[PDB]
């Protein structure tokens, strides 16, 4: 099924990312916790997607840009900074 | 390690309310990065919470304690 | 002091609003709780103000409009509905 | 009962980063309504929590339990 396939793919990457962190921090994650972060990341995409769309059309555009994405990071200074860094690095290549 | 563009694109397009809606290449690359940070934050905060409670590993109980604030930050 | 005056004015209105709710619900609020909701409402204005500004300039405007305000209510269907209702009622008069 | 326009305007202008930033009349009337719903929600959810815990009145402890979700909704 289409969404199951997307979920599984998200779960796989979350698993990898968590394992990196478990190494860097010498602290393990239960299998349930990794699954929970996976569901969470999946749900979060809905919010990101919907917001991005509304932000785009608020600027009367149908195609989402990096300004829309930065807006998504607006709520935390350290996040906005990190995301702005990455966006320049992306506009570089 | 990280998310593939195609995965992210499909994830986003799942939720768009309008068929005209599209995502630029740069925006998509950015989204790839944003999702990675999201996951890593959840993981890192989960660990800190486990450490604070002096737990052996991160269980769902420790995770749930940090989600409300994590969601507020994103 | 300027902000103290604003705060006290917020606190007064929060008190009135809470008292209405204590009546409608036959349940009382401690004085500390009313104060906490007041501080909270004050802090919330910062987020509302900053977001409204960013939403305005995202549409390349310097003056905030009702679309910016609706965006503020985007996250909950029942809220967006309530706020959209109110906005029409306001555009009526 | 509710907030006065002038109060809300002063509260908003306190936090604007740019001096050029202004607020339309309609937007300001809407913000008056939005702030009222915010406060009322806090109060109502506080009460429900007090009821759930079978408390005599709404104390700060009950309030704090409902804030994280309240902030996510706004």
């Amino acid at each position: 099924s289409y969404q199951q396939r997307l979920k599984a793919a998200v779960h796989y990457t979350v698993g990898c990312l968590c394992e990196e962190v478990a190494l860097d921090k010498a602290m393990q994650f239960s299998k349930q916790t990794i699954a929970a972060i996976s569901e969470l990341t999946f749900r979060q995409c809905e919010n990101f997607a919907k917001d991005l769309e509304m932000f785009a059309r608020h600027a009367k555009r149908t195609t989402i840009n990096t300004e829309d994405v930065k807006l998504l990071a607006r709520r935390s200074n350290s996040l906005l900074k990190y995301i702005t860094d990455k966006s320049e690095e992306i506009a570089q290549a | 390690s990280g998310f593939r563009k195609e995965l992210v694109s499909r994830l986003l397009h799942l939720h768009f309310k309008d068929d005209k809606t599209k995502v630029s290449g740069d925006a998509l690359q950015l989204m790839v990065e944003l999702l990675k940070v999201f996951v890593v934050e959840a993981a890192v905060r989960g660990v800190r919470q486990a450490q604070a409670e002096d737990a052996l590993r991160v269980d769902v109980d420790q995770l749930e304690k940090v989600l409300p604030q994590l969601l507020l930050d994103f």
